[PDB]
């Protein structure tokens, strides 16, 4: 019938591992080829918009936190391309769970070949790494690329990832299960929601970078890493009584540092 | 009797150092509950003195001065703690001036002045309140290790007057660093009065002295008692004030009729500007005082309150 309800999770200063994402597909089209502009720059004609319907594209992924890189970026292996983008592959973050504060963001940049040695962005998307409530962000997300940009890292990021967009979600929920089936039902409601998608591939020149985030799995149990802090048990044992010690000095009984590195110096 | 032995018969307050002992007090630092406390035992030899005088006398002492950020009166007193012994409880400070002069790191003059803008203060502060530091003393002075001045161990116990014949009662009382320093105002010699705010301003005077000295004294017993008939100014001690007007608030001070002494309000008034920042009236005295006294703010939230206040503290004291 079902197995139960709990909750399982981890601390993400508990899970001393790699982060690691998927990098999927990049659907929707590039912005098409503007002849106009290869006329003034003839070296547009010698980059990937111009010479492959699908040129082989690469991901760099960096985590950023309060504005600021934690670690270099990482790129996807080398993948040709012929008709769709799909690297298909988990790239082994150099960040982390314990390492990640609760604003890391994955900001992911689209690269594309722009002549001899200058990659040009195809696109960037930023996607904050824990959810609303401080959970890692679990399984498959398709991130909103933004055109010839790329990810921005700062916080707020320009470039985040996060009427399709409800029903993306909505359609998602379904096919795990979580929204109740009625055939007859989802079978009229789904063809309405192909051609909302279908106007919005045609209305926009979207694209949607689908990532994946690893499943922490022990026992066949589902662990969701939680942003936690060690110590964060730790209520502080604050007291509110001043019957002799009126004036708290939170250096009272503390090595002198500032005597200890004069000592360090002349003795 | 030990100054720890007194702690055997308590409970409430473990014995954790000496502050050292004199015939007049033995000076303990105990543990407690709430933090570290100085622990002034009073051996009562004689049960005929009656202590009720001195109890009522701190009893309202710790009244006036406890909205008195810059002051730290008695917060306790027990008659008969050890039967043989009475007890006078307050917190313990991170320094005392005489002491902090000479650890690391070693105050700006910008740091001296802001204790002697707070020496000033705690004095306005008390006499305001209704109360006398009958001795004031760079040992009394006490700094917080963010140097916030406590004006601590009220000498309201102390005679107001001496004979200069017999230095017997100086050598109880007063001087119990045995350094034989001497801020005992000059009219205080004589041959149970009430203290005087000029004898506290005398006092206040040569504290600022040896702080900006570097802790030469700017009296000794003999040295105030030729001053006292004017045989005898500072002049040498007062040249090693590196600050011309600093140097002329201590000589202003200390002047021998007291009389010619003004408030701690007055010399605060004068000294704006000039010898205190402007920035010690307008921004640090009530900045500095939201950590100072009955104050709850953690280690950890006087980070976030100093972090949040950044901006705020920046243009005030910089522009
Ligand atoms: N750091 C620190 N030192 C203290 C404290 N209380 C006393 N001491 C030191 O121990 C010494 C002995 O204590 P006291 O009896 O208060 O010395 P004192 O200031 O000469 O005492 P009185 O003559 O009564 O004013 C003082 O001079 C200080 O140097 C304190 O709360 N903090
Ligand atoms: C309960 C109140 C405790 C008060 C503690 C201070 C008492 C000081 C008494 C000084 C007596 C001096 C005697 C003498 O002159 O020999
Ligand atoms: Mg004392």
């Amino acid at each position: 019938m079902g197995e139960a309800e709990k909750f399982h999770y981890i601390y993400s200063c508990d899970l001393d591992i790699n982060v690691q994402l998927k990098i999927g597909s990049l659907e929707g089209k590039r912005e098409q080829k503007s002849y106009k502009a290869v006329l003034e720059d003839p070296m547009l004609k010698f980059s990937g918009l111009y010479q492959e319907t699908c040129s082989d594209l690469y991901v760099t992924c960096q985590v950023f936190a309060e504005g600021k890189p934690l670690a270099l970026p990482v790129r996807t292996s080398y993948k040709a391309f012929s008709t769709r983008w799909n690297w298909n592959e988990w790239l082994k973050l150099p960040v982390k769970y314990p390492d990640l504060p609760r604003n890391a963001q994955v900001a992911l940049t689209i690269w594309d070949v722009y002549g001899p040695g200058k990659a040009v962005p195809v696109g960037g998307t930023t996607v904050s790494l824990f959810g609303k409530y401080g959970m890692f962000r679990q399984g498959m997300h398709d991130l909103k690329v933004w055109p010839n940009v790329e990810a921005d890292g700062s916080e707020p990021t320009k470039t985040p990832g996060r009427q399709m967009s409800r029903l993306a979600k909505l359609t998602k929920a379904h096919r795990q299960g979580h929204m109740v089936k009625v055939d007859w039902l989802d079978r009229l409601t789904f063809r309405e929601i192909e051609m909302i998608n279908e106007s919005e591939k045609r209305s926009s020149n979207f694209m949607y970078l689908m990532v994946e985030f690893r499943c922490v799995k022990c026992d066949d149990k589902e662990y969701g890493i939680v942003y936690y802090e060690k110590d964060g048990d730790e209520s502080s044992p604050i007291l509110t009584s001043f019957e002799l010690v009126k004036v708290p000095d939170p250096q009272m009984s503390m090595e002198n540092l500032v005597e200890s590195k004069h000592h360090k110096l002349a003795r | 009797l030990s100054v720890e032995s007194y702690f055997s018969d308590i409970h409430d307050f473990e014995y954790d150092k000496s502050l050292g002992s004199t015939r007049f007090f033995k000076v303990a630092r105990a543990k407690h509950r709430e933090g570290l406390v100085v622990v002034k035992v009073f051996a009562i030899q004689d049960p005929t003195l009656p202590l009720t005088s001195y109890k009522q006398e701190l009893e309202e002492l710790k009244i006036r001065l406890n909205s008195a950020q810059n002051c730290l009166p008695f917060q306790k007193a027990s008659e008969k703690a050890s039967e043989k012994a009475a007890m006078l409880f307050r917190q313990y400070v991170r320094d005392n001036l005489y002491d902090r002069i000479s650890t690391r790191p070693f105050l700006n003059n910008i740091e001296k002045r802001w204790i002697a803008f707070q020496i000033l203060t705690a004095v306005d502060q008390a006499h305001k309140s209704g109360v006398r530091h009958g001795d004031i003393k760079t040992e009394n002075v006490m700094v917080t290790s963010w140097n916030w001045v406590l004006l601590t161990d009220f000498a309201s116990f102390k005679p107001t007057y001496l004979p200069e014949d017999n230095p017997a009662d100086f050598n109880y009382f007063f001087d119990t660093s045995r350094r034989r320093t001497c801020y005992i105002a000059p009219e205080r010699f004589v041959d149970r009065g009430e203290l005087k705010r000029a004898m506290d301003i005398f006092s206040a005077g040569c504290v600022i002295a040896e702080l900006f000295t570097e802790g030469v004294p700017l009296f000794d017993l003999s040295q105030l008692l030729a001053y006292r008939n004017g045989h005898f100014f500072p002049e040498q001690v007062l040249n090693k004030i590196e600050d011309h007007s600093i140097r002329e608030l201590v000589t202003q001070m200390i002047h021998r009729e007291p009389d010619k002494r003004l408030e701690a309000e007055d010399y605060l008034k004068q000294q704006r500007g000039n010898a205190f920042p402007e920035i010690f009236y307008t921004f640090l005295q009530p900045y500095m005082a939201q950590f100072a006294k009955e104050t709850f703010l953690s280690a950890d939230e006087r980070i976030l309150v100093i972090r949040k206040d950044l901006g705020n503290i920046i243009h005030n004291l910089c522009g």
